[PDB]
């Protein structure tokens, strides 16, 4: 499963059996790390020994071909790459003529390696929608490339090194007072000299400073638009003219009080460093219908049979097929069941009729179905269990209704799914042929049935068609959360007042829930309202992209709102959910995929996390094909960064292999022999070359360098995560960090941790904006695959368990914080600990993460408190983070009393303000947790889970009652507090 | 029944959330309904959940001037009178598009006959037995799921290996075809020049190529047989999980019903929590 089939590491002596075009067979002993060109060299040296050497031609005209471990005949125009990285299936190499363009095939190899699956089966798959998407997405790829090359070389620098800023140009009041008259002491580190000698200047400048004037007084103090500002220790650049305090590095320096340090580099140096992206245009781009509404018939679908259903015969008697026409998550008609045939012969031959008409079918209508099994001979209660599920788009990407026969391969039942149907699941047949397959037959209407265009819908609109006193009901419906208890009274009030709903833009998600999509006239009217709807905020706009709104025009309006309001920083914050709602799209080609790709191809910081979020779920076969096509598109149009991504992938897969040979081969012996084997495996040169000089997946600006072998270790946890320590190739980067520690954790899924940390970062942002300096520590976490990912390590921090063990008690943590930093900075550390504790207490109570012990909560030397290893968030009511007396002592400044403590009263005030802030912004949190359902966490499948964060935030109760709810929860935590 | 308090009504359920209502309104017939307190949690709402078109429609009842009704005007003394009136007459009076009768109420009295041995220690012991049996059933189901996922990865890897083997056979058969193509019309030159050493070494090369391709055939056939056997085991594990799943769901329903009955019977929750 490594460099050979069944052999992880090949022996130094390898007997390759190459294949000659003349017809001879060689048995060549090949060098361990040999490149392909010399392999061809002493291939042709011994070719003279065997006959038919006269028919042989020159070395340079011939190319190696072999079958790799991913089942494709790879041919090798890349002779400079070693045989170890070639991933042989068997040691053979056929020597043939050129058969194609060299650059195209090298790019195809790089793309297939970065994705993890070949482009060859993307070429060989015969789905017309797949090929049409592959052809049409190159248009927006070319447009993004042209926009990236619009203002070369400045726009290329913008693409490669985008500004790391946030949305608000202005600053909150609680950090403007953190500066001496709104001045930032900044240090500019000029290395420009005849020798490689560093030297510094100090500037006291404003917060609204453009970097151009920053370098203007930099040159003035030196004692002119050809210099740029680069952040010390990473590849962050200050390019576009923005206020200085708006940048995330400068903002974080204001947050933590650290001294901002910057380069002063020439523009020409970076412009020569950045290369030109050779966007090669791919080869595959070269390659009487009646309306839907004129059909007077009811929708019927014929179930023929199932080829085989994996069910026991002596435990289950009868099986059937439960179907239903859905629009997202709500049925358009009553579910219809087939006759309960015996499970031995799943043979039906049954038409199924529905309480819906052909014109009444909406554009996003889907036939969701499942073979299910009955039970209940013993007892009077009979139960039906899910057995296999599948969804069909009733209209394909060409707006045509499905007709004729269709062999749909069903999907395995999701884990913990009680529901008989799975409308939240993806559409399309299962690519795995070893799955239960069902023959469907859609009715043939003697022609091709096409959904009407916007003209017929608009003509149907305005044909079926002074402000009122009680307009506060519309606002009341608007302010409630997306999962509110919406009545038929409120639905009818919304639909009867849809024309007056345009004056409240943010009521559109509720109004779309009011309209019934099984009605043609209502769908046309609501389309007419959507077409002229005013734009809404991005936080409300991404709500319209979950499974509850599958309509292409609704999602198009949401994508247009994302185009016209959503910024790059908020896109990076919400990239996880926007990637996850790509599965909710019924078609590969849509507006959301175009928006995400266009933004990813004009922003390397956005595109890096875009690539990694798509790559982390290539193991999921439900979305493997769509995300693989999207990854193909990104890797074709990203330019040079693909190579960097390849390096990252190499390191990751190498680490994966290392963790493999750590966790299913030698999990039994002691830890010391495991460490010996660790240093032996990692000392080998190709593992070094894979793990040296590659960009960090956690942060693309942090360019990892030399790997210190002395301190790369394994923790004593259950899954044995791997500690990695990296140097920095630049020599003067001691200002920010001299080390890069990364936890490679495999076995434990990190999508949960990623979601928890993203939500925690968002609560931090809301608290900072409202006026609370409630700083979190959302460390970098990035899942890279199937329960494998990376975690950024917090330097100079220890778990509470380590503090308690090293101190030896209840007073030991406050004593340790007294000893670490005493004096006039002890009060600052105490306030930092109390405030971070209040913020994390509020966040942990609202999110309801897993049980907290001293092992999974850490404290820094400066006093900052934070949480690690979340895992089990929401429910998998219970307050996990009960404020233990170990924290009561530190909050109370070591006072024995805790109830009558003034600092405890300020702690109460901060907690209450935090809870009110999150309750006010809970719409965003409900939206983000609803957008995350299609990922498939073990504790996040349906809205029953999101009801937990609904209850903990007390959204059902009034704003006042949440205060006493928080009172009661904290009093139960403290047994009176 | 002329008029009865809503606490004694079978359709009324009191203080529950939307989730258990959806679980009790899941895949039921048209007109199935219940009445519960609204999630806003103030006295006098008493919302109604009905099932129509496969959807859990939810209707609000107002409490103006001490009366009840779906909308203005409120012409019902109690919620029970309204429920009976819409149980005998269709709900289309309020909204003509909701052509549905309130046919079946979700009665909490229906599940009372499921539990037996009503004394406290007997139901405690019975809840303990069904809870632990649910525990071994669940751990068996998760172990079977783990084995199923591992075997599915083995099927994927083995199928990839078979496809690589077929492409290797295509490669080597193309090589043999090229050998025949460059040897069929060229062995006559060997016949004219009359050297047997080159003939015997080229036949040795052809023989070792034939041995290699036959060995690769043997490996592909063996791995195909292994894939068929492992896929049969995969089918058996899938069948075993599909057999366990209804039993696990029934044990979950039994445990939930026992816990709800104990909660409504006034049994202490902490006294039963630590038995598990």
């Amino acid at each position: 499963s490594g460099e050979l089939w069944g052999i992880h590491l090949m022996p130094p002596r390898i007997l390759v059996e190459c294949l000659l075009p003349n017809g001879m067979i060689v048995t060549l002993e090949c060098l361990r790390e040999a490149t392909l060109i010399t392999i061809k060299h002493e291939l042709f040296k011994e070719a003279r020994k065997y006959p038919l050497h006269q028919l042989l031609q020159d070395e340079s005209s011939y190319i190696f071909v072999s079958v790799t471990q991913e089942a494709e005949r790879e041919e090798f125009f890349d002779e400079t790459r070693r045989l170890c990285d070639l991933r042989l299936f068997q040691p053979f190499l056929k020597v043939i003529e050129p058969v194609g363009n060299r650059e195209e095939k090298i790019l195809n190899r790089e793309i297939g390696f970065a994705i993890g699956m070949p482009v060859c089966e993307f070429d060989m798959v015969k789905d017309p929608e797949v090929q049409d998407f592959r052809r049409n997405i190159l248009n927006v790829c070319k447009e993004a490339v042209d926009l990236r090359d619009l203002n070369s070389p400045h726009s290329r620098a913008m693409y490669v090194y985008p500004p790391n800023v946030e949305s608000s140009p202005e600053l909150p009041k609680h950090i403007y007072n953190k500066l001496d008259k709104g001045q930032i002491i900044v240090v500019i580190w000029v290395i420009v000299s005849p020798n490689n000698d560093k030297q510094k200047y100090t500037l006291k400048i404003n917060h609204d400073c453009v970097p151009e004037q920053v370098i203007a007084e930099a040159i003035r103090k030196k004692t002119q638009g050809k210099y740029i500002l680069k952040v010390c220790g990473c590849d962050e650049y200050f390019l576009e003219k923005y206020p200085l305090s708006q940048y995330k590095y400068i903002r974080s320096c204001i947050m933590l009080g650290r001294m901002p340090n910057l380069m002063l580099m020439a523009k020409e140096s970076l412009y020569s460093q950045l290369p030109m992206d050779c966007f090669t245009m791919p080869s595959y781009s070269r390659r009487s219908t009646k309306s839907l509404w004129v059909i007077n018939s009811a929708l019927r679908i014929k179930i023929l049979c199932a080829t085989y259903v994996n069910v026991n015969i002596r435990d289950i008697d009868k099986i059937y097929v439960r179907t239903g026409i859905y629009h997202g998550g709500e049925p358009l008609c009553d579910n219809v069941n087939t006759q309960r045939v015996p499970c031995s012969n799943p043979r039906w031959n049954e038409w199924l009729n529905y309480d819906i008409y052909i014109p009444d079918l909406p554009r996003a209508a889907r036939l969701c179905l499942s073979i299910c099994s009955v039970k209940g001979r013993k007892g009077a209660k009979e139960e039906h269990c899910p057995l296999a599920w599948g969804n069909i788009n009733l209209f394909d990407y060409t707006d045509t209704l499905v007709s004729g026969k269709m062999a749909l391969n069903l999907w395995p039942v999701p884990h913990g799914l009680e529901d008989l149907l799975n409308p939240i699941g993806v559409t399309g047949s299962n690519p795995n042929k070893e799955t239960p397959c069902l023959e469907l037959e859609f009715d043939w209407f003697s022609s091709v049935v096409k959904f009407p265009d916007m003209s017929v819908i608009e003509e149907h609109a305005n044909w079926s068609v002074l402000r009122e006193n009680d307009k506060e009901q519309l606002k009341a419906i608007s302010t409630r959360d997306p999962l509110s208890e919406i009545t038929e009274q409120e639905k009818d009030f919304l639909w009867s007042h849809r024309h007056y709903c345009v004056t409240i833009p943010e009521i559109l998600p509720k109004l779309l829930l009011s309209v019934k999509w099984n009605s043609r006239d209502e769908v046309a009217q609501m389309y007419c309202l959507v077409k002229d709807w005013p734009p809404i905020k991005p936080e409300q706009a991404m709500e319209l992209l979950d499974c509850n709104y599958p309509d292409p025009m609704v999602r198009g309006f949401a994508v247009r709102c994302l185009e016209k309001y959503l910024t790059d920083d908020k896109l990076s914050q919400y990239l996880i959910q926007l990637v996850q709602v790509l599965k909710y799209e019924q078609y590969l080609d849509n507006l959301l995929v175009r928006f995400l790709l266009k933004k990813a191809l004009t922003n390397q910081r956005i595109g890096h996390f875009f690539f990694w979020h798509l790559k982390s779920e290539m193991h999921n076969k439900t979305v493997s094909q769509r995300f693989g096509l999207l990854l193909e598109s990104y890797c074709r149009a990203c330019g040079m960064y693909l190579k960097h991504l390849n390096r990252q992938v190499e390191a990751m897969e190498k680490l994966i292999n290392l963790t493999d040979i750590l966790k299913q081969e030698k999990k039994d012996e002691t830890q010391k022999v495991q460490m010996k084997f660790l240093v032996e495996q990692m000392r080998r040169p190709d593992f070094m070359d894979a793990l040296q000089g590659f960009l960090s997946p956690l942060n693309p600006a942090h360019q990892l360098g030399n790997l210190r072998l002395e301190e790369c270790r394994i923790m004593s946890s259950a899954k044995r995560p791997l500690w990695l320590n990296w140097e920095n190739p630049d020599i003067m980067s001691e200002l920010l960090f001299q080390n890069n520690e990364i936890i490679f954790k495999n076995g434990d899924d990190l999508r949960q941790d990623m979601l928890t940390l993203q939500i925690i970062r968002i609560m931090e942002n809301i608290w900072q904006n409202q006026g609370l300096d409630l700083r979190m520590l959302p460390y970098g976490c990035l899942s890279i695959g199937d329960c494998v990912g990376l975690i950024e390590v917090v330097r100079n921090s220890h778990t509470i368990m380590q503090i308690q063990c090293k101190g030896g008690n209840s007073h030991t943590l406050h004593q340790w914080l007294k000893d670490k930093n005493k004096g006039e900075i002890y009060d600052a550390a105490i306030d930092l600990f109390t405030r971070s504790c209040a913020g994390y207490c509020v966040a942990t109570f609202i999110l309801g993460i897993g049980d907290r012990h001293n092992s999974n909560i850490m404290v820094k030397d400066d006093g900052q408190l934070f949480h690690i290893d979340f895992g089990h968030f929401l429910d998998h009511e219970r307050v996990p983070f009960v404020l233990t007396q170990d924290f009561l002592i530190v909050i109370s400044k070591g006072a024995q009393e805790c109830t009558k403590t003034r600092e405890f009263e300020r702690f109460q005030e901060m907690c209450y303000k935090a809870y009110l802030a999150i309750r006010q912004h809970a719409n965003l949190f409900i939206n983000l947790f609803s957008m995350m359902l299609g990922s498939g966490m073990p504790e996040l499948q349906s809205f029953d889970d999101i009801a937990y964060i609904r209850k903990t935030l007390a959204l059902d109760k009034t704003e006042q009652e949440a205060l006493e709810y928080f009172m009661k929860q904290m009093n139960d935590a403290h047994h009176g507090g | 029944n002329n008029n009865m308090s809503l606490q004694d009504a079978e359709w009324y359920w009191g203080d529950i959330s939307r989730e258990e209502v959806n679980e009790k309104l899941r895949d039921t017939a048209d007109g199935t309904f219940l009445v519960r307190d609204a999630s806003t949690k103030m006295h006098g709402d008493y919302t109604l959940t009905l099932r129509k078109g496969g959807n859990n429609k939810l209707i609000k009842i107002f409490h103006r001037d001490g009366k009840y009704g779906f909308s203005d005007p409120l012409t019902f003394s109690s919620v029970v009178e309204l429920i009976n009136h819409y149980r005998n007459e269709s709900l289309a009076q309020y909204n003509p598009k909701l052509d549905v009768k309130l046919l079946y109420p979700v009665s909490k009295y229906q599940q009372d006959q499921v539990v037996k041995e009503d004394n406290i220690e007997a139901v405690g012991k019975k809840l303990h037995e069904y809870n632990t049996q649910f525990q071994e059933k669940s751990r068996e189901y998760d172990r079977l799921y783990e084995e199923y996922t591992r075997t599915s990865q083995e099927i994927q890897m083995k199928r990839t290996a078979i496809e690589a083997f077929n492409e290797t056979i295509k490669i080597f058969e193309e090589q043999c075809q090229t050998q025949e193509r460059y040897s069929k019309e060229y062995i006559e030159k060997f016949k004219r020049e009359g050297n047997e050493k080159e003939i015997q070494r080229i036949m040795h090369n052809y023989d070792k190529l034939k041995s290699r391709i036959s060995e690769i055939i043997d490996s592909r056939r063996r791995l195909e047989e292994d894939l068929k056997k492992q896929a049969a085991e995969y089918r058996e594990i899938d069948k075993r999980m599909n057999s366990i799943k209804p039993d696990l769901i029934q044990l979950r329903k039994t445990r939930d019903q026992y816990l709800m009955w104990l909660t409504q019977k006034g049994v202490r929750q902490k006294k039963l929590n630590e038995w598990l």
